[PDB]
RNA sequence: UAAUUGCGAUAACGAACGAGACCUUAACCUACUAAAUAGUGGUGCUAGCAUUUGCUGGUUAUCCACUUCUUAGAGGGACUAUCGGUUUCAAGCCGAUGGAAGUUUGAGGCAAUAACAGGUCUGUGAUGCCCUUAGACGUUCUGGGCCGCACGCGCGCUACACUGACGGAGCCAGCGAGUCUAACCUUGGCCGAGAGGUCUUGGUAAUCUUGUGAAACUCCGUCGUGCUGGGGAUAGAGCAUUGUAAUUAUUGCUCUUCAACGAGGAAUUCCUAGUAAGCGCAAGUCAUCAGCUUGCGUUGAUUACGUCCCUGCCCUUUGUACACACC
């Protein structure tokens, strides 16, 4: 089962809220953004928060999302 | 001979020392004090030397003849 | 020199390596043609490649092949890898493009991953049990 | 000693074989208490006083 | 091999060191059904009679089996190694036998009685009816006598 | 024991006249046709094809397979 | 054909059916077609394939096992009790003997008889065990095609193997033997037997 | 003898108390615009092909 | 890499649990062709606990 | 063309060659052949009776040309396989080092093997030449 | 959702322990740094076969170059990516393509709060109290015993054969480990049917044993359905190994003896992919003894991808005169 955890939802929220232009659905970008802009420990969680920031940024585009 | 040299150091702080904390619990009761006293003073002390928490468990038998433990935390710890 | 590629296969531990260079069309394994091979019912899998793509392609080039590892079967596929995946890597620097994309397209088509390492491999065994997943036995009382 | 023996009668297999089996033999487990675990047989109890002195 | 003939020829059934042999066997473990001629003793005792072991005990000469017969119950003459044989070092005359057919089961009780007879724990053991090579026997052979 | 362990003469010229019509002929077909045990039947196998009527079709132990000459 | 050699030679009926067409030991897949509507889509034949292995992933989906060749699904369901377990090498050379055999008999291609057994021995319906209260009547269903499929794998291994134990047929003679009385149902194999009385007892309960 | 093809055309979910059956509306074949739900013994998925071994008749639930 | 296996247990009851320690072994060689001076100098320092260097010479 | 025994197949080679030692006549069978094992794990003696020191005259032979040098240990490695300890699991176990130290002793008296240097048994430069030489021969019968 | 994992609903808002993160191991790097304790190509010295180039080897250094394969440092890589279905268009779930890899990537390590009169005083020179303390319950020495056998129960090994046993022949792993003030891992040479013996030898090890040429397995034969050549219990005789010691037979070998067992009632265990099952090996124990364990690789499937019927457990709601808490 695939769900993620809060940490990371709750930094991709953070993130779209203060960061929007830059961010871009594309992952592999918004990935090297989350390196050069935030600190996190481990590649593995980074990708994580990145690829779900990925998503939100993605449904955002075609109206709004609540929080 | 000569082969093999013994140094002493005094250690940077024994406020963050496990094992300090310890041989001192074992000596406040050994000295005859309380238990809550004892422990909730190491305590004190282990969080006042600037750590991120701590905790100490008294285990065994006090007095009464039946064995019981004591939890005694403060601060923050993570476990896993 | 002459032209020449290396490439490899692998099935369960077992590892093949072919050396693919500039011949006259040999195709030998280990140190004998690729006729003997026996497995033998497995035969066909490792002739599979060259009539995948036509008999001819291996006439620009000569072929071979080294297998340590695994066992009997789990070196069969690892040879055949390694020859497809030779053939392929040798049509990527000396012939054209074109070419080695209508190789590869006629393996990964038909396939049996030919191209691609197949990543299953052994689960560890853990205490109760005398495999990975089986346990060994209760009887309650 | 080992004339003895072999010389005894009363001994060796057929004999044996030819005896009933005792009902101990298929018995059960036994258990003997265990719905008295929780239940302190010492008598003694403890005491409030000691109980706080202590801890 | 080759399709075969021959006529009246084999007997089926035939009658060696006080026993019976089946015909229509493998002739080398028709020699078998004979106590003391496991399929090894039998091979060799064929190979050195000059047989073909091809042959059924069907087929055989008569002087063929009378060769089989002298060879099984004179190995050592025969050159038969002694290692190969079930009574090596006798125990009185320390000869070597290859003890056949049915002279086997009195050597049993040979040996046996001369345990028994000596008060030897493995006699006693055996008097007893239980197991004499050391087994545990709490759990074991049950069904028994 | 209970029977095909020879050759009976009459069994020789009966295996000759009766393998036309076996499409089929292995061990198992010859000892099903009430004769020859996987011994000597092994030996008709190898002694029909000493020339003519079984084809060998394939190969081996366990396994043998023939069918009517042609 | 064109023939083409270089160094180490290939042999000629190799070269030969290799290049041309992609048949399987050396028996056609073209043609060879699965006589009841549904069941296709269950039976493969095509993509065509050189002997019955394969280091295949048939398992990880619910039901890429369909994808999986007919053949070497029959070869697979052979390497079964216990002291069998595993061992392919042996399944597959008992499948490359059984095509020979059947072939032997009334020509088709054997592997069309082998889809035809197929075809002929899967459930059209069959039954289960409902509760409708301690004393469980039997409720008939239609069965999947799928479990048809499957079962009539299982049934015809099964039924050639129990033949084949403790006598002197060996397994791919037997299996043949299966094979060919099912292919078109005869009721001296196992299988349709069983096929027959599932549903017998499934109409029964209805 | 009269066999009768349905494609499924709809997985409605699991009956039976063991919970393996599976209710299906399928149109039949031979003469679509007609549907009936009948209860599977096998796993299934959108467009099998069921063989309704009698045409006319239908069932639901399954303890 | 040095396993050790053992049951947790100290005893013999409890479903059995097993657990296996590592102890892993690390190494490596430099091989380097000098005068004795910068041997002798680079090896006396270069000093560390926990490493354990060893230096020797020759072609045999 | 030209020819090795690695251009031919295991089974058909070492038949050739079995056949070939035969006929020869050149040899040396120790005797006790015919009355012997093979290895502690075997149940039987050989089938082939006479014969069978040639089959794996020829086995030995052919292994030791397909590589560097091997002694008599790889070889009761090599040539032992499972012995039924009846009841209790099988095990591997090691062939006899009398049949195989013999045969090497016998072909090297014939010059087809040779004390190696580093240790063991290499292939002799007259085992080279007389086993590509039937190599070809067994070849030449499936023309 | 695997998860008090999240979305959403919302008198709550925003957080911390635990889950997750983290760590280890298995997967991917013709990118980085390298290597006679790992290997490849060229070259010389050289063998054999063809001969027209060729093909297959020998040669811990005769030299030159390389790092694909092996090693291990540093990095990189994946974030369920892209697309599409589905869902309160939420978290998510599904399918397709790409991909070394998309089931928490696979598998483990760590792991909160609380509970149990769970097991351990026979691991401890951890320990309270009781007992005992010279006709010892201290200790050591000799010898026996834990193995004793009408029989009940559990884990196992080997089988009932023809997808097989036997016999030639083919012939391929991975995880380990090994001798200093010592006798450990052992190649090679001889002798021996075997077990083993004997003379030498390499290794404190990516260097030597060892490519651990493992077993299942592959191939050509023999047997041919017969308790059979399936099976190898029991037993007799002889030979060797460890050990001061082998009797109640440590173990190994040879010959011989050739049991039950013809697929196992009621019941019941385990398991979803390199998994199950088959198969061997190394390590622990170890003077000698694995039918045990712990790991390892080899061969490699059938069947689900669902549910609450059985069982077990957590959760709500509910009752309580229980709170030492239904013992
Ligand atoms: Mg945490
Ligand atoms: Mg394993
Ligand atoms: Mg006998
Ligand atoms: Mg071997
Ligand atoms: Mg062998
Ligand atoms: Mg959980
Ligand atoms: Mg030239
Ligand atoms: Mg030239
Ligand atoms: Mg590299
Ligand atoms: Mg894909
Ligand atoms: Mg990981
Ligand atoms: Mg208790
Ligand atoms: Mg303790
Ligand atoms: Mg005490
Ligand atoms: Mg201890
Ligand atoms: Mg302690
Ligand atoms: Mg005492
Ligand atoms: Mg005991
Ligand atoms: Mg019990
Ligand atoms: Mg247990
Ligand atoms: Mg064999
Ligand atoms: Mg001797
Ligand atoms: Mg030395
Ligand atoms: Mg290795
Ligand atoms: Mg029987
Ligand atoms: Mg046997
Ligand atoms: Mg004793
Ligand atoms: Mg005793
Ligand atoms: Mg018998
Ligand atoms: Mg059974
Ligand atoms: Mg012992
Ligand atoms: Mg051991
Ligand atoms: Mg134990
Ligand atoms: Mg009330």
């Amino acid at each position: 089962g695939r769900v993620r955890t809060k940490t990371v939802k709750r930094a991709s929220k953070a993130l779209i809220e203060r960061y929007y232009p830059k961010l871009t659905l594309d992952f592999q970008t918004n990935k090297r953004l989350c390196d050069e802009i935030a600190t996190i420990q481990s590649k593995r969680l980074r990708n994580k928060i990145a690829g779900y920031t990925t998503h939100l940024m993605k449904r955002i585009q075609k109206g709004p999302v609540r929080g | 001979p000569g082969t093999i040299v013994l140094y002493a150091e005094r250690v940077q702080d024994r406020g963050l020392s496990a094992v300090a904390q310890a041989e001192s619990m074992k000596f406040k009761l050994l000295n005859g004090l309380a238990i809550r006293r004892a422990a909730y003073g190491v305590v004190r002390y282990v969080m006042e030397s600037g750590a991120k928490g701590c905790e100490v468990v008294v285990s065994g038998k006090l007095r009464a003849a039946r064995a019981k433990a004591m939890k005694f935390a403060d601060g923050f710890l993570i476990h896993s | 020199a002459v032209p020449s590629v290396q490439t490899f296969g692998k099935k369960k531990s077992a590892t093949a390596v072919a050396h693919v260079k500039a011949g006259k069309g040999l195709i030998k394994v280990n140190g004998s043609p690729i006729t003997l091979v026996e497995p033998e019912i497995l035969r066909f899998k490792v002739y599979e490649p060259l009539l995948l793509v036509g008999l001819d392609k291996f006439s620009n080039i000569d072929i071979r092949v080294r297998v340590t590892g695994g066992g009997h079967v789990s070196q069969v596929y690892a040879i055949r890898q390694a020859i497809a995946k030779g053939l392929v890597a040798y049509h990527q620097k000396y012939v054209d493009e074109q070419s080695k994309n209508e190789l590869k397209k006629a393996f990964t088509s038909y396939d049996r991953t030919l191209l691609i390492a197949d990543s299953r491999r052994p689960e560890p065994k853990k205490f109760g049990g005398k495999g990975a997943r089986s346990r060994f036995q209760k009887s309650y009382r | 000693g080992n004339e003895g023996a072999i010389r005894d009668k009363t001994a060796g297999r057929r004999n044996n074989r030819s005896k009933d089996v005792t009902d101990s033999a298929t018995t059960k487990k036994s258990n003997t208490r265990r719905a008295t675990d929780r239940h302190s047989r010492t008598g003694k109890t403890d005491t409030k006083k000691k109980v706080n002195q202590g801890w | 091999s080759l399709v075969v003939q021959e006529q009246g020829s084999f007997q089926h059934i035939l009658r060696l060191l006080n026993t019976n042999v089946d015909g229509n066997i493998k002739i080398v473990y028709a020699l078998t059904t004979i106590k003391g001629v496991g399929r090894r003793y039998s091979n060799l005792v064929c190979k050195k009679a000059d047989v073909d072991l091809h042959k059924r005990a069907g087929e055989l000469t008569q002087e063929e089996l009378e060769r089989i017969v002298q060879i099984m119950q004179n190995p050592t003459h025969y050159k038969i190694p002694a290692w190969f044989l079930n009574r090596q070092n006798d125990i009185t005359d320390g000869k070597d036998y290859h003890t056949l057919a049915n002279n086997v089961e009195s050597k049993l009780r040979d040996d046996l009685e001369r345990l028994k007879k000596i008060r030897a724990h493995r006699g006693i053991r055996h008097f007893w009816g239980l197991r004499v090579r050391g087994q545990h026997t709490k759990t074991t052979g049950r069904r028994r006598a | 024991a209970q029977h095909a362990v020879i050759l009976d003469q009459e069994k020789y010229d009966r295996i000759l006249k009766e393998v036309p019509t076996y499409r089929y002929v292995s061990v198992s077909v010859l000892v099903d046709r009430l004769k020859i045990g996987g011994s000597l039947a092994r030996i008709a196998l190898r002694h029909l094809e000493k020339e003519g009527i079984i084809k060998p079709i394939s190969k081996h132990s366990k396994q043998a397979i023939y069918t009517r000459a042609t | 054909f064109t023939p083409v050699v270089l160094a180490t030679p290939i042999p000629e009926e190799v070269q030969q059916a290799q290049t041309e067409i992609k048949l399987f030991n050396k028996w056609s897949f073209e043609e060879v077609e699965v006589k009841d509507a549904s069941l296709v889509d269950y039976v493969q034949v095509r993509q065509p394939i050189f002997v019955a292995h394969t280091a295949g992933r048939y398992a990880n989906k619910r039901f890429r096992k369909a994808q999986c060749p007919i053949i070497e699904r029959l070869t697979n369901s052979l390497m079964m009790n216990g002291r069998n377990n595993g061992k392919k090498l042996k399944a597959v050379r008992i499948i490359k003997h059984t095509l020979d055999i059947i072939n032997v008999l009334t020509d088709q291609n054997p592997i069309q008889v082998v889809v035809d057994a197929i075809t002929n021995t899967g459930p059209r319906e069959d039954t289960t065990r409902v509760g409708g209260g301690g004393a469980a009547r039997r409720q008939a269903v239609d069965v999947s095609p799928l479990r048809r499929v499957n079962q009539a794998i299982a049934l015809l291994t099964i039924g050639a193997r129990e033949a084949a134990f403790r006598n002197i047929k060996t397994i791919a003679e037997t299996l043949a033997e299966e094979l060919i009385n099912a292919a078109k149902g005869s009721s001296t194999s196992y299988a349709i037997k069983k096929k027959d009385e599932l549903e017998r007892v499934a109409k029964s309960n209805r | 003898t009269p066999v009768t093809l349905a494609k499924v055309i709809k997985v409605l979910g699991r009956t039976g108390s063991r919970g393996g059956v599976t209710q299906v509306r399928v149109e039949f074949l031979e003469d679509t615009s007609r549907t009936i739900v009948r209860n599977v013994k096998g796993p299934v998925r959108e467009n099998d092909i069921l063989v309704l071994m009698e045409s006319e008749r239908e069932a639901r639930r399954l303890r | 890499v040095l396993k050790i296996s053992t049951r947790k247990t100290p005893n013999g009851e409890g479903s059995k649990t097993w657990e296996t320690y590592e102890m892993r072994i690390h190494k490596r060689y430099i091989d380097l062709e000098a005068p004795v001076q910068i041997v002798k100098r680079i090896t006396q320092i270069t000093i560390e606990p926990g490493v354990d260097v060893e230096v020797v010479v020759a072609s045999n | 063309p030209g020819v090795s025994v690695r251009d031919v197949a295991a089974q058909d080679f070492i038949n050739a060659y079995a056949s070939f030692l035969q006929r020869q006549g050149k040899l040396e069978v120790p005797g006790y052949v015919d009355i012997v094992k093979t290895s502690s794990g075997n149940e039987m003696p050989p089938q082939d009776a006479e014969g069978w020191f040639y089959k794996r005259a020829a086995s030995v032979a052919r292994h030791i040309y397909m590589r560097k040098q091997v002694g008599v240990g790889k070889l009761n490695k090599l040539y032992g396989g499972a012995k039924s300890r009846g009841v209790r699991p099988y095990k591997h176990i090691d062939a006899s080092g009398s049949i195989n130290r013999k045969v090497l002793q016998a072909l090297e008296k014939i010059g087809i093997v040779e004390i190696s240097p580093k240790g063991g048994r290499r292939i002799s430069e007259n085992g080279q030449r007389d086993l590509d030489r039937i190599a070809a021969q067994t070849l030449e019968e499936d023309e």
